[PDB]
């Protein structure tokens, strides 16, 4: 709607955030503490010893960069969904954007729901267990045809 | 009558000429194409406007072009002289097969035809030129001095002059083709002063002229080649003939050089990207909000809030108005199947580059979806590569030409080792092209699944009754069984099951069958 | 046809002059026939200013005009078989003789 | 379906239809080897010339120190089928029809019948 | 010091005016970031797998020289020795993302070197990538260089050119490094340590395209 | 400007389907079988209605 | 009649059915030298009439120009409504030397 | 006769004489096969231990 003025609010408060957050990167630079975080797996390190870097982006909040939950939402769940469908159907699997890119795009609306790890299959960002179920998978599904004209 | 210093400043005058003539229009036209290939704008991009070009002679070059590689580089068999049968092997075999290392293997590969057949898509003609050469470094044992050689390769084909009234490769009265030659060769020629111009190379681009004139002072002879610096002192010996390919490629009504699919396409992608960019117009200009003004004064909404409309409503009170510009059709992206279908079935009716399955098994059910659809309906891709074909022998002829001239007494070793003179060969003239091209010439899965139908299985129903007593020998039987071979990728070693006609394999047949009949 | 419908595309794509009465000639008559953004005339409002777009019928008859465009001599579809999906079934004589050649 | 139809660089152009394409990935790779293994001709001259006393590394098997008599430097390796295009063809058929009407193997056939399981048992 | 030696600075100085000025605009137009993913990661069979693809094979005369011994030694080079399967691979990685692949041979023993392709500094024309009229390469060359015999920020080396510095007898192509107040050493050898390999489409320009350049208006219609 | 009604194209139509009803009956007197296919089911439909 | 100033665009319909055309005529005239026959006598056929037309067909048959005569043939028919062509004799060479 | 709708189907096909003959009409070799070897391994062959 050419730039709500609710939107002009929130940008240019996520915009100037970015000097309070630099703040809070001098706060993480001079020492907090060495434990660990609370999500996303068991288990983090220390970074307690940072780069200031001088520079740091906001970009990704309204509508800038900003992939928003409506603009998301609308997007994703219908163009997106439907170039999937027919890249599957016609459009290729082994070649076009496959599987280990399908976890990804199915991911999605996990995360729009939230959950990232417990709900769906498709995570393999780089997993072992599925690459040995995958080639398991080729070695009892290949042997009997070729087994046929073996005998 | 002697025509001496007049034949300099008449083909002098005539390079401007001719340059005027065909640098004005078809430079600009093969330019600008190129222009298009790369996505250069077309002008109907404006500021704070669209910007959708049209990328489409990519994929119909990258369509056509590997069904030209994988018919073209197939065996050294491309070309057959055909001679008198009964003595073949000592030229029809030999020569081809000398012709075979003198061109692949030796000269580019068969990258001489990706320098070349873009050539005959892009620049509307593929023209090669076929250039002496020398080897050196004997004993500095390996006393063998002043080798000779040829190959062939391009002059930059914005450098393919040729005269108004030609319409033919052996027709042009005068050609012209330029190549580098720096000053270090000029000295290595001995040229005796400077040139037309802190470093050697001091911008030479020397001049060949192919043209016949009258230097004796006798009757119109045939054409002798010039090789100029800066028209200025010439080298000039009674030449043979033209070494140049001219490919048309679409072979198009009596003309210099033929047409290629850009002249076809250009309109239809100049419309794809004027219905793209209209589409971005809609997506981006009829999706503006405003002031929201129910009728308003307030000088148009402060003049649509300083030309921009961005962030303003103030104008007195407006209520609430979308104010929604009027959009484009809801057919403009239907009309997308529709041009689809128009374009694709012009040259690249195979969808990304082939027609198969994913759900369903292509079975062959009878005649194999009889000979492919036709071969697509006789596709024009493979007429295409016939005139490709037709036209490209000459590339083999005037090679021949120079090895009948003077080449060595080299020995190759195709299939064995031991080859003989090549001083003194005969031409034959005459070629053949049969089992390539459009000629019947079944294809590769159509002859395997036809012999597989119709021949494998036909005579082995119809043996259960009269047997193989009168009718098809062994050696026949083998032969079809090559071809097969052939058809699996390599005709000798991918299945052998030969044993045709030999004392190893007859007289041993006759004395194993007579074994077994004991 | 192409011409007028990639005509009233162009016609539609441009802009107006955002106005409804104007004193100042047509905003200059359509900004010297460009007519970028030019309201500040007297006291007129922002107005897209629509215009009568084309019936979207013709469309139906240029399908038509694409069968006429064969029905001379060539209404046969291109003249090349493709079998993408479904194969070419036959139960006998193949539907005979492929409907008479 | 703008996006689909605008992606016929993205999907049509990565050599995709249906597992029905890379002739541009057979192509790119007889190009590279007509291509690239320049290189490796240049770095073949270079060693010869710029270089000498050469060896042999990764496998002990032998060290070619000099004589590089001749070289004629090209490939053929982009001839091949997909995965069963050059057997599908008489892949169940040899065995099952030459052997079967008339078994007379030695006279109808030919020790390479062996070879078969070169083709089926080996694969 | 002749006028050879200023010919060869301005060319070196004018040559990125286009080589590694204009030609980045064929990284971005995204799409190879899962193409080459999807073709190159996978080819590792069709590149290092097999020594038939590279073959010597010479005439009669020589037909048991090194025909498996060169082969095999260059499998070193080939893959986990210099210019790795990896490091070979990135040939092609740079052919994605610019546009050409590059194998620099600069040098007993040679190593494929100068990864990273954006390093490539021309004379923006070539049209041969074997004999153009000049070419160059970009080394760091810092001022620390006490390996090397006399080097006493700076970011300039290896300026061997096709041009008429070799005084001789003729314009001949004598390798020679970066002026740096006359610090490059002569060596008469058509080495030309660069590929601008493409090996996807290469016309009769100076290089060829890549996947993401074939897709430009489909980076922006992909995604946006 | 006045716009021509849409029942036009019914009148093209009907004008089309006249002519072909005098003496060009067949619809294009074409068979383009690629994806819809003749079934057999009792003597060709028989002789496709008698011819 | 282009209007200046505007979309002045030229759809090109001819091109696609003289292109479509031309295929047919070639897969059905390039083949070999079974077009035409010379219908001879039954007692006799091989004596005089099939090695002669064999004869003529390959006097047609690589032994002059090829086929690209034919698609001149049709080119010129299609194109400029009448497709014409001349046989003429000319003299051979190449004695002792 | 028969051979004479095989060597018709080997024509449609496209290999006249070195390939698929299968003519045999009447040859010296065809004579003594259909009349010699053909009847000499249909007459007096079965002769074996069964005999």
């Amino acid at each position: 709607a050419a730039e709500q003025q609710i939107d002009l609010i929130a940008r240019m408060f996520a915009e100037t955030g970015v000097k309070r957050l630099f703040q809070l990167l001098h706060d993480h630079a001079i020492k907090y503490q060495n434990q660990e975080e609370v999500f996303q797996l068991r288990g983090k390190w220390v970074a307690v010893n940072p780069a200031n870097w001088r520079e740091r982006s906001d970009l990704t909040v309204t509508v800038g960069i900003g992939n928003m939950n409506k603009d998301q939402q609308m997007l994703h769940l219908m163009r997106i969904w439907e170039m999937a469908q027919a890249v599957v159907g016609g459009g290729g699997l082994g070649v076009l954007v496959s599987e280990q890119n399908l976890y990804n795009i199915l991911k999605e609306v996990t995360e729009n729901a939230g959950y990232k790890d417990p709900d769906r299959f498709w995570t393999n960002p780089n997993s072992p267990e599925a690459l040995q179920a995958k080639a398991i998978r080729e070695q009892k599904e290949a042997q009997p045809k070729p087994e046929d004209i073996k005998a | 009558p002697m025509d001496d210093e007049q034949v300099l400043r008449h083909l002098d005058q005539l390079v401007n000429d001719a340059l005027d003539f065909n640098s004005s229009e078809l430079s600009k036209q093969r330019s600008e194409a190129l222009k298009y290939y790369f996505g250069e704008p077309f002008g109907n991009e404006r500021p704070g406007k669209s910007g959708i070009v049209s990328r489409d002679v990519q994929e119909t070059v990258d369509w056509i072009m590997p069904s030209l590689m994988k018919v073209f580089t197939s065996g050294g068999q491309v070309v057959k002289y055909e001679p008198d049968t009964a003595e073949d092997v000592e030229q029809a075999e030999q020569e081809t097969e000398y012709v075979n290392y003198l061109f692949m293997r030796k000269n580019e590969g068969f990258k001489v035809m990706f320098d070349w057949f873009q050539d005959t898509l892009m620049m509307k003609t593929g023209v090669v030129k076929v250039y002496v050469e020398e080897v050196l470094k004997p004993t500095f044992i390996r006393k063998d001095k002043k080798k000779r050689e040829i190959k062939v390769l391009c002059v930059k084909p914005e450098n393919f002059l040729v005269d108004r009234l030609a319409t033919c490769i052996d027709d042009a009265r005068f050609l012209c083709h330029r190549e580098k030659y720096t000053v270090s060769d000029l000295r290595l020629l001995g040229v005796p002063e400077d040139v037309i111009e802190a470093e050697a190379n001091r911008e030479v681009w020397a001049s060949e002229c192919y043209t016949l004139l009258d230097v004796d002072g006798d009757g119109i002879s045939e054409l002798r080649r010039i090789l100029y610096v800066g028209d200025y002192i010439i080298s000039n010996e009674p030449w043979d003939c033209r070494p140049f390919a001219d490919l048309n490629a679409y072979r198009i009504a009596h003309k210099f050089h033929g047409m290629s699919v850009y002249d076809k396409i250009r309109d239809i992608q100049e419309i794809r990207s004027v219905l793209m960019r209209n589409i971005m117009d809609n997506i981006y200009r009829t999706n503006q909000g405003r002031s929201v003004v129910l009728d308003g004064q307030v000088n148009l909404e402060d003049l649509l809030t300083n030309e921009a409309a961005g962030i303003v409503r103030v104008k007195s009170m407006n209520s609430i108005t979308p104010l929604e510009t009027p959009q484009l059709s809801g057919e403009v992206y239907g009309m997308l199947d529709r041009l689809e279908a128009d374009r694709g079935k012009r040259t690249g009716i195979t969808d990304r580059t082939r027609g198969l399955d994913q759900n369903t098994l292509h079975s062959n059910q009878a005649a194999m979806s009889v000979n492919q659809l036709m071969t697509a309906a006789e596709q024009q891709i493979d007429l295409i590569a016939r005139m490709f074909a037709e036209t490209g022998v000459k590339r083999l002829f005037q090679l021949l030409h120079d090895h009948a001239i003077k080449y060595q007494n080299q020995e190759e070793v195709f299939q064995l080792r031991g080859k003989w003179v090549a001083v003194n060969p005969a031409n034959w003239r005459e070629r053949s092209d049969l089992t390539v091209t459009v000629g019947i010439g079944n294809m590769n899965k159509d002859q395997q699944m036809l012999h597989l139908m119709r021949i494998w299985e036909m005579a082995q129903a119809v043996v259960g009754g009269g047997g193989l007593g009168v009718l098809v020998s062994e050696q026949n039987l083998y032969n079809i069984l090559k071809e097969v071979t052939e058809n699996a990728g390599y005709k000798d070693p991918d299945r052998f099951w030969t044993n045709p006609n030999s004392p190893e394999a007859l007289q041993a047949k006759a004395i194993r069958e007579q074994k077994e009949a004991q």
